[PDB]
RNA sequence: AUGGAGAGG
């Protein structure tokens, strides 16, 4: 409840990579597998 | 009070931040882990604590730094699959399905995380007596 | 334990996920590809 | 036309299709209680009991091979050689 | 005796620590699996709800109260509801404890394992009693009632083997060493550097005499002597524990003879 | 699955007669193959079970914290203070033999989680259901009792094993069949076929 | 490069050579320049192999790099596989790509190329050229339900009176 | 000189110094006729193609070159009489037994070997300073104009 | 939920020891670890049954129906 | 593509696998209620008549039962329902829908279906419980794991199309694939590691255990074989009692490194008559390589004898390991003091270097390589010393591991585990990178906040000293999940274009086959190959030879 | 769902026997007895109770299936001797120390306080 | 009978990461071109440096194997360490130097005499005492 | 049925 309670959607270079700026304010590790990995992310 | 500022990545782009607190002051155990010393001193910001990089569910790993990263991304996404007490008025809430575990348990090693997650209070699995052995090959 | 922050529509719990999206009124310039015949796009979206 | 019982430039050997063919055909007639040409000596298995009547050659089938013009080469049961 | 023999160190109302003597590895081992599953014991097969107004499920209680450890000193001159000719169940294979607690005061109403009344008639027999080894004397803590909850139902103790499910487990857990100085070398010890410093040292060492390294490795050796430490849950008494243990052993190795004579 | 993304199903059963035994007598709730360690790289695994070990024996709460001081050897130290191995290796017994083990076991506490996943509610099996109403075909669904579908890739591989009635029968007396009229001279199916 | 070389005496012996490798390809210009061995040169792109030293060396060269792409992975496909793709790509006269470019414009049967891609429009302009369908493609007689004509279907089965 | 050959000789050899149990101090009872003839006319027998006409033969040595080329290898006088010292009858089994292997190793007709080699080649392809594995692959089967990294390898 | 009766490894009764763990948490002021082991829990199993337990019917009990 | 080219078919069954070293190869556990479920029609003959009547007796919800009867006119009788369950005459020519039996032919397929090997014909065994149950040197040719892994089964409905099953898509048939000319199936996991520690020459198995053993071969043909230690106690080996499992008139032989006919290091594998001479049997003899163990039983006594013996050796290792035990802790994953110490001073010198290196190119003194700029040697040479220092690292660590470290013993077993896994475990976890390239830029001239802007220092670029050990820093952390990152993308986006591709292969070489003129043609009648395979050979029996007339010299040549 | 039931461990089924005697037909003078509801408890004592005999060539026994309750137990004995008696001796000498055991560890515990 | 008899001198001990077989290499007092390598069961049989063991080789003292019963039946030895193996290599170095391959279920031993009745058979009985 | 979300290998 709470992961998905703080969840960021991604529609549509390369947006799916961790990027540097995503430091302290995106986690890291949880993110979906298969499909939208990347796009779908977490506070 | 001026004690705490709010910093977003724009205005993270022109900052100075120190990881830990006591890298403002100027033999060792071989044990630990090697660590940069501070070649910098033009510090205008310090981070809270690095743990708070990870997320909700990233924060229920233990011991995340020892493990290859994305196997704490399997582990965040199932997280999310493990059965417990997701709501104390699970009596009273008509849920097309919910699964309750039978003796929930509060895991043995927890993190400083957990405590703001209430996952000691609402936990999601049990602490088994685990054997890493090759028994019957089953 | 129940944190809210979710709407309940028809008995159901919905919740609004966060759209990312692209910064309006920033001045950004982008290089274009070889074939093509400009080099470089200076644009901004105006919201 | 057809193509003659000499100059057949087929292999002599039956091919592993042309076995599972066979033995799946005389087990459907076998489990259709068709006229059993050996001895059963305990065998009820339709298949296995197809697998003992192609051993003892006693499977009156032909095999059709076609050519990719169109010609085609007829080879009896008893006469392909069943080394598989 | 003549055969093998026991020297008794320790030993309570809960435990027993003895060392076994002149025995093969294989019959101590199988005298461990029946004491910990095939001996028979007392404890709640069947529950009738009839009113759950409190905050646990029904089988999840129902569950807490299978687990109950009764009385099991007479279970031996109980029957099997199995082997009974009677319709379901009666008193000469079953014990019927029923159960009945109600909210009272504001403060939470506790409901243990001492509110089971027998009803059932025992006739002479010790059985059913549920074990209370707590101080205050409440025991096993079935739940917990608010001020207006109402918990009413009816339990059926049967025969079982805990090897059919682990309620009817007579013992918790057994202590089994043999060869503390791993003279028989049955084990081959993982170390970084010493592989004495590292690895502990058991308390049974002191039984034995200490290898010397000017004695080459004794390849006729087998595993004579063993330590043990049996613990009761408290149905059945520690010594009954491990008599019963040697009967039921010895029981089905006489009817797997029986079979022979049979055949 | 573990807290490390180390999952995997019950392959089996055993009760606490077969299962293999230190000689406190404990017998593990769970037995894990090593070979799912050094692929994965999840040393953390065993770095929780070690001070779940720990924080165990000594009544505390392991902290488990991402960055920290907090090594290894310490960790053991505490261990080795207890009087167990620092590696959390126990010796143990083959329940059905009683005879020791060679190899020492990694034995200790470790936070399982029962996930959402069970076979009962994916079990699925059908001989013959209902049909679609468009297509004629087994419907879609294990809810809705249907059929599994015979995907193109697995008709490569019929047709790579060579098994031309099986892929006939697949797609014929297994899902849908039609007897159908044709015109001799048209060729199509314009044939008012009045039966009987 | 290090290189295995026949010795006057008989056994290989390793020869080392110096090869001039080259971000560029240009070979039909390259390999006229006098200095070099003009039998020997080599580019990755078989594309130019196909224009200058014809449709062969282009095959060679198409086996040569996919097997090499195989192989990067340390992985090992017998020859016979790959062989019959570069050939089935290489029969038409030239390059024939692995899409609905390239094989799809064939004249097999029209329900074999609708079963893949593009498939109304392949419908269409065969119901619009009238086109004879074999039926005895793989996917043809698939669709038609029909025990096709591959592996042990290839035959038939009759009787001779033998008994 | 290690390459993929239909019928292993090795091994064959090897089930010949064992089936008869062959002692290395006796002299063998064969012939050079015996061994060159046979082997010159065990070479006759091993057909992949059975037609009268010439091209059909041509194409039959043509096929069976490579695998002549590793029998007349393993099988010379010198080798057959000194290396492992096989008898007459010994001699006929392994001939006899090549030549079963070889008519066995034969490629069956109606073997649907196309869609095996499509999946021979993309199944390992799911299991992956020029260009290399998935994008190289897609760049050549869809025949790109445009490569990556063109490269220019000159001797 | 509520304390477990019996713990899961071996078999040991932990049903009578909740309380009595509780009083000696807070009426005695001791640690844990010294509660358990006068409890008489020295497997560490037995000792994790109570340890890692955590009583959520308290909060069930809040509820009036 | 939907309805024609794949539809949804009857008598077809999903499940969770699972392992199971008792069953046989060629055999899958098949649960009871799907074996009531799926049904198979057999015609009433006077050969089964008995059997069939039995099985109508039982009706459905008992195995083995039947589920319909179908009679003459066609009419279905529903024996569930009908009130005539228990009185049923079976006239001749009868069908009965009869439940799944044991040692029926079915075929187990997994998706995604990349080879033939995805779907191979099993021998049902009816067991309890609800899970697919299968061997463990079937898992491969599967490719799959028990972490909730599905598989379909599904049922032949005729005797032809069984026997096609049981003739072309069994499972010991496809042992060896012609796909790699090699054995796809092989002996892995615990049973891998067991047959490395069981065929050590300190392995020495006394009387009764062997008799344990020797009884748990179903071959076993009752003789004790005679001891290689006679006095003073009669012990055996762990090669010897393997034997057993190894049919007779089995030679193999194989030389690695320094095999001299009496192996120093017991490495090699020499086998004779079935018997094993010498050599520690692991990964390169029982797996499934080209010239392995497998192979050769295969190529030699059969399918059959080589799934038997799959079953033999499973069983004999896995009892034997059974009673020995095998585990793994973080104790095989630390490496002594003096080694660690070795290893920090080498990543020192190797951070030293990278200081030179960039202290040498800020000063204008680097000489750019021909070809590349100045800038791109710089990072070439920054990135060839961090590799070299984890490789450096990693095999000091490797060194310092002991032969009865567990993950090294699962290494050398060939069973789970690689160099670079010891090398990040213990060593050092090394340089992570994006794109080829080390963490770049993603703010202004600076990696992360925490760094000043334009620091090229290894430790900002993101290396990593750490290991999984010793536990990674915040930034360390942050760089490794940027690099794990990338890494389930491109999986991702490899496997969704790998799929693409396959199926685009697929429908090219679709209608492609070898006639009866070994012509290798399509529908048009076009020749792709007027001898298959340019040799006419099958894949599948093909191995790799030596070819000892194309080397050497004249002179050894010719004498 | 498809599991088991519990007393199928112990309690034998509808026309199964306690133990089916088999004549071994590799070696002569041997035997493999089917022993059902029964596990390692019994037939590891039995098996090492077997190689205390002289007089027995063979002695092993063997659980097929962890899934099945039941184990197979091959004997082989010397010529003249029925391996029915051997088993037999066996099985008395098991119950003769298991009795010696309970009397030595039932006077052992008359002489223990507390 | 016997196939072979001899005396020889212990001259090196090797445990190759091993810690119950150690291989041998001793060489013949009598003979001054023989020599020996042998592996050795050190766990059972100790074998130290500079020791003189006496070495034979048997061919009896195929059937399973019967129980022991040395008191009781024909031993034929008297040994301190016997073991059973199989020839599997029969090497000529020289025409005056010849050399046997025996397996001893993995322990290997290499024996290079001169003058042999050491044919390529099941039968090796390896006695050695004192 | 259309459409959509999430999850499993
Ligand atoms: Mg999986
Ligand atoms: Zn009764
Ligand atoms: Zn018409
Ligand atoms: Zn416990």
């Amino acid at each position: 409840t709470l992961s998905h309670l703080r969840r960021t959607n991604t529609p549509i270079a390369k947006p799916r990579q961790l990027h540097n700026t995503h430091w302290g304010l995106v986690c890291p590790a949880e993110t979906p597998e298969g499909q939208a990995c990347g796009l779908v992310k977490n506070l | 009070e001026g004690l705490v500022e709010y910093i977003d990545a724009e205005e993270e782009e022109s900052i100075l931040i120190a990881m830990q607190p006591e890298d403002l002051e100027p033999d060792v155990d071989p044990a630990k882990r090697i660590r940069v010393s501070h070649h910098a001193t033009t510090f205008t910001h310090c981070e809270i604590h690095p743990s708070m990089i990870l997320g909700v569910a990233a924060s229920i790993i233990p011991f995340p730094d020892h493990n290859q990263s994305p196997r704490n991304t399997y582990q965040s996404a199932m997280g999310k699959q493990a059965m417990g007490v997701f709501l104390t008025n699970y009596n009273v809430r008509m849920d097309t399905m919910a699964n309750i575990l039978y003796y929930p348990q509060k895991p043995l090693g927890t993190t400083r995380a957990m405590e703001y997650l209430k996952f000691r209070e609402l936990p999601a699995g049990q602490n088994a007596i685990v054997a890493i052995a090759c028994y019957s090959g089953y | 334990f129940d944190m809210g922050g979710y709407f309940i529509i028809n008995g159901s719990e919905k919740v609004l996920i966060a759209q990312e999206r692209s910064a309006g009124n920033i001045v950004q310039v982008f290089k274009k590809a070889a074939p093509s015949p400009i080099s470089h796009v200076a644009e901004i979206r105006s919201a | 036309k057809a193509i003659p019982k000499d100059q057949r430039a087929t292999t002599p050997y039956m091919t592993k299709y042309e076995r599972a063919r066979i033995l799946g055909t005389r087990a459907l007639q076998i489990s259709m209680n068709a006229p059993v040409f050996v001895d059963l000596e305990g065998e009820t298995d339709p298949l296995r009991i197809a697998m003992k009547e192609l051993a003892e050659k006693k499977i009156p089938l032909v095999i059709r091979r076609y050519l990719p013009d169109g010609s085609f080469e007829d080879w009896s049961v008893e006469e392909l050689i069943v080394d598989l | 005796e003549e055969g093998p023999q026991v020297k008794i160190r320790e030993a309570s109302k809960d435990n027993v620590d003895f060392i076994l003597s002149n025995v093969d590895l294989a019959m101590a081992n199988s005298l461990r699996r029946v004491m910990i599953a095939e001996i028979p014991t007392l404890a709640i097969d069947s529950v009738e709800v009839e009113t759950n107004t409190t905050v646990l499920a029904d089988e999840f209680i129902a569950h807490r109260l299978g687990l109950i450890p009764l009385q099991s000193m007479d279970i031996e001159q109980l029957e099997y509801s199995r082997d009974c000719f009677c319709e379901d169940h009666c008193d000469k294979c079953s014990v019927v404890l029923t159960l009945q607690a109600f909210g009272e005061s504001e403060s939470t109403t506790n409901v243990y394992s001492k509110d089971l009344v027998i009803v059932s008639n025992l006739m002479g027999r010790n059985i059913g009693h549920p074990i209370i080894q707590d101080k205050e004397g409440n025991g096993v803590l079935i739940c917990k009632l608010r001020k207006g909850q109402e918990l009413k139902l009816t339990c059926v103790a049967k025969k079982g083997i805990a090897k059919e499910h682990a309620k009817w487990g007579p013992a918790a857990a057994i202590e089994f060493e043999y060869d503390p100085w791993n003279k028989l070398k049955h084990t081959d010890y993982w170390y970084e550097q010493d592989s004495a410093k590292e690895w502990p040292q058991s308390k049974n060492c002191e039984y034995e005499d200490p290898p010397n390294e000017g004695d080459p490795f004794d390849y006729k050796a087998q595993a004579d002597t063993f330590y043990m430490n049996v613990e009761s849950v408290g149905s059945i008494p520690v010594d009954q524990v491990v008599v019963r243990g040697i009967d039921t052993l010895q029981k089905k190795v006489a009817s797997i003879l029986l079979a022979l004579t049979q055949m | 699955a573990s807290r490390h993304g180390q999952k995997g199903t019950i392959g089996i059963t055993y009760r606490r007669e077969d299962m293999p035994f230190t000689a406190e007598g404990i017998v593990p709730d769970l037995i894990i193959n090593p070979h799912a360690i050094p692929s994965r790289m999840t040393v953390a695994h065993l770095i929780e079970c070690l001070l779940s070990k720990v924080a165990a024996l000594s009544g505390n709460e392991g902290d488990a914290s991402p960055f920290t001081d907090i090594t290894v050897e310490g960790i053991s130290k505490l261990l080795r203070e207890h009087g167990y191995q620092s590696r959390g290796f126990e010796v143990m017994y083959n329940g059905h033999t009683g005879k020791k083990l060679m190899a020492q076991i990694f034995f200790g506490p470790t936070y399982y989680q029962r996930l959402r996943h069970m076979v009962d509610d994916k079990i699925h099996a059908r001989a013959r259901g209902p049909m679609q109403v468009l297509t004629r075909q087994p419907v879609e669904g294990r809810s809705r009792d249907g059929g599994l579908r015979f995907g193109e890739m697995e008709r490569d591989c019929m047709i790579a094993h060579g098994a031309a009635s099986f892929l006939k029968e697949r797609l014929m007396e297994a899902s849908d069949a039609f007897r159908v009229h044709i015109c001799g001279i048209c060729g199509l199916m314009t044939v008012i076929a009045k039966l009987n | 490069y290090d290189r295995k070389v026949p010795s006057p005496t008989g056994e290989y012996v390793k020869e080392p050579e110096w090869v001039l490798e080259t971000d560029g390809v240009n070979l039909s210009e390259v390999m006229t320049v006098p200095g070099i061995d003009p039998t020997r040169i080599y580019t990755n792109s078989f594309i130019d192999i196909m224009e200058v030293l014809g449709i062969e060396a282009g095959r060679a060269a198409l086996y040569k790099e996919v097997y090499n792409v195989i192989a990067s992975d340390g992985s090992y496909v017998n020859y016979r596989h790959m062989a019959l793709l570069v050939d089935v790509m290489t029969t038409q006269g030239g390059l024939t790509s692995v899409t609905r470019h390239g094989f799809n414009r064939s004249n097999t049967g029209a329900l074999m190329r609708c079963s893949f891609e593009e498939t109304v429009e392949i419908l269409f302009e065969a119901g619009a050229s009238a086109e004879l369908d074999d039926c005895r493609g793989v996917s043809e007689n698939v669709i038609l339900g029909q025990m096709a004509p591959i592996g042990t279907g290839a035959f038939d089965v009759m009787i001779d009176e033998e008994s | 000189a290690n390459w993929p050959l239909p019928v292993n000789i090795r091994r064959i050899i090897q089930n010949a110094q064992q089936t008869f149990h062959i002692d290395h101090t006796k002299p063998s009872d064969l012939t050079i006729k015996d061994i060159v003839l046979g082997v010159k006319d065990l070479q006759e027998n091993l057909l992949v193609l059975r037609g009268k006409n010439e091209i059909i033969q041509n194409a039959q040595r043509d096929a069976v070159t490579l695998f002549c080329c590793l029998l007349r290898s393993r099988l010379a006088t010198r080798r057959v009489l000194q290396e492992y010292r096989l008898t007459k009858q010994a001699f006929d089994w392994v001939l006899s037994n090549i030549e079963a292997q070889f008519l066995r190793s034969v490629v069956h007709p109606g073997e649907m070997v196309g869609v095996l080699a499509a999946q021979s080649i993309g199944e390992p392809a799911t299991q992956m300073k020029v260009t290399s594995g998935v994008p190289r692959l897609k760049e050549i089967l869809n025949v790109a104009k445009n490569m990556k990294t063109p490269s220019l390898t000159v001797y | 939920m509520i304390v477990p009766v019996r713990c899961f490894s071996c078999g040991k009764v932990v049903g009578d020891k909740w309380e009595s763990y509780l009083n000696l948490l807070q009426e005695d002021e001791l640690d844990e670890g010294t509660a358990l082991s006068r409890l008489g829990l020295k497997r560490y199993c037995c000792r994790r049954m109570i340890l890692t337990h955590v009583d959520l019917i308290e909060k069930f009990l809040r509820y009036n129906p | 593509r939907g309805n024609l080219m794949g539809k949804r078919v009857d008598f077809s069954a999903r499940t969770v696998i699972s392992g199971d070293p008792n069953l046989e190869l060629d055999q899958v556990g098949v649960p009871k209620s799907i074996a009531k479920t799926l049904t198979y029609p057999e015609v009433v003959t006077p050969y089964n008549i008995d059997r069939l009547t039995q099985l109508v007796r039982n009706g459905p919800n008992e195995h083995p039962g039947a589920k319909y009867v179908i009679r003459d006119s066609g009419d279905r009788i529903d024996l569930r329902y009908s009130k005539r369950a228990g009185d049923i005459q079976l006239q001749y020519g009868w069908k009965v829908e009869r439940h799944i039996m044991d040692n029926d032919p079915v075929l187990f397929n997994r998706q995604p279906s990349l080879h033939k090997m995805s779907m191979m014909a099993h021998r049902v065994k009816v067991i309890p419980y609800s899970t697919f149950r299968l061997n463990l040197s079937v898992t491969s040719p599967y490719n799959a794991d028990f972490d909730g892994d599905e598989m379909n089964l599904h049922v032949p409905q005729s005797e032809e199309t069984r026997a096609e099953l049981s003739q072309l898509c069994a499972v010991p048939l496809q042992i060896v694939s012609p796909q790699s000319n090699k054995p796809c199936m092989g002996i892995v996991q615990d049973t891998l590691c067991g047959i490395r520690k069981l065929t050590l020459r300190d392995t020495f198995i006394e009387l009764d255990q062997v008799l344990n053993m020797l009884y748990w071969v179903p071959d076993w043909d009752g003789v004790i074989p005679t001891p290689a230690i006679i006095k003073p106690k009669p012990l055996w080996s762990g090669k010897q009692i393997l034997s057993v499992a190894i049919p007779n008139g089995i030679h193999l032989q194989r030389f690695d490194e320094g095999t001299t006919l009496l192996s120093p290091k017991d490495n090699g594998m020499l086998i004779i008559d079935g018997q094993i001479i010498f050599g520690v049997v692991e990964k390169k003899t029982v797996g499934s390589s080209n010239g392995g163990l497998i192979h050769v039983v295969t190529r030699e006594k059969g399918p059959q004898v080589c799934a038997k013996l799959f079953g033999n050796i499973q069983k004999v290792v896995n009892f034997w390991l059974l009673h020995n035990g095998f585990s793994t802790g973080i104790g095989d994953t630390i490496a002594d003091g003096p080694t660690m110490r070795e290893i920090t001073e080498t990543i020192a010198e190797a951070k030293k270097k990278v200081l030179d290196v960039t202290k040498e190119a800020q000063a204008n003194l680097l000489t750019a390589k021909h070809g590349m700029t100045l800038r791109e040697s710089f990072e070439d040479n920054v990135v060839r010393f961090l590799n070299e220092a984890r490789d450096k690292a990693g095999r000091l660590a490797e060194v310092n591991l002991k032969d009865l470290n567990n993950v090294k013993q699962m290494v050398m077993a060939g069973s789970k585990g690689s160099f670079i896994n010891i090398a990040q475990m213990s060593a050092c976890v090394g340089q992570q990178s994006v794109e080829g390239k080390r963490i770049a830029f993603g703010f202004v001239d600076r990696t992360l906040p925490h760094f000043s802007k334009d620091d090229y220092s290894p430790e900002s670029k993101g290396f990593v000293e750490n290991s999984y050990l010793r536990g990674l820093t915040p930034q360390e952390f942050f760089f490794h999940a940027m690099g794990g990152r990338e890494g389930l993308i491109d999986t991702a986006v490899k496997t969704a274009e790998t799929g693409y591709i396959q199926r685009r292969l697929v429908k090219a070489l679709e209608d492609i086959m070898v006639h009866y003129d070994n012509t290798t043609r399509n529908s048009l009648g076009n020749v792709i190959q007027f001898i298959y395979g340019e040799d006419g050979m099958d894949a599948a029996h093909i191995e790799k030879q030596s070819l000892d007339t194309i080397g050497g010299s004249d002179a050894a040549f010719e004498k | 769902m498809n599991a088991p039931d519990r007393f199928e461990l112990f309690l034998l089924g509808e026309g199964e026997s306690k133990l089916k005697i088999d004549p071994d037909t590799k070696a002569p003078n041997a035997v493999v007895i089917t022993f059902e509801k029964e596990d390692h408890t019994l037939g590891n004592l039995i098996r090492a109770e077997l190689l205390n005999d002289r007089k027995v060539l063979f002695a092993a026994y063997k659980v097929e299936h962890p899934f099945f309750a039941r184990f197979k137990l091959r004997i082989q004995t010397t010529e003249g001797y029925d391996p029915k008696d051997a088993l037999k001796n066996a099985c008395n000498s098991i119950i003769n120390k298991l009795g010696a055991l309970k009397t030595n560890f039932e006077t052992e515990w008359n002489l223990q306080t507390l | 009978n016997t196939l072979f008899d001899d005396i020889f001198q212990v001259s090196e001990v090797d445990p190759g990461r091993y810690n119950k077989v150690c291989r041998i290499e001793a060489a013949s007092t009598t003979q001054d071109q023989c020599k020996l390598t042998l592996d050795i069961n050190v766990e059972l049989f100790p074998v130290a440096a500079q020791d003189s063991l006496t070495v034979t080789i048997a061919s009896s003292l195929t059937r399973s194997w019967r129980p022991p019963q040395a008191g009781d039946r024909s031993l034929a030895d008297d040994y301190d360490y016997v073991m059973y193996g199989t020839a599997y290599k029969f090497e000529e170095v020289s025409k005056d130097l010849i050399a046997v391959y025996y397996s001893f279920g993995g322990l290997l031993m290499r024996l290079e005499g001169n003058y042999l009745n050491n044919l390529k058979q099941e039968n090796a009985y390896l006695l050695i005492r004192r």
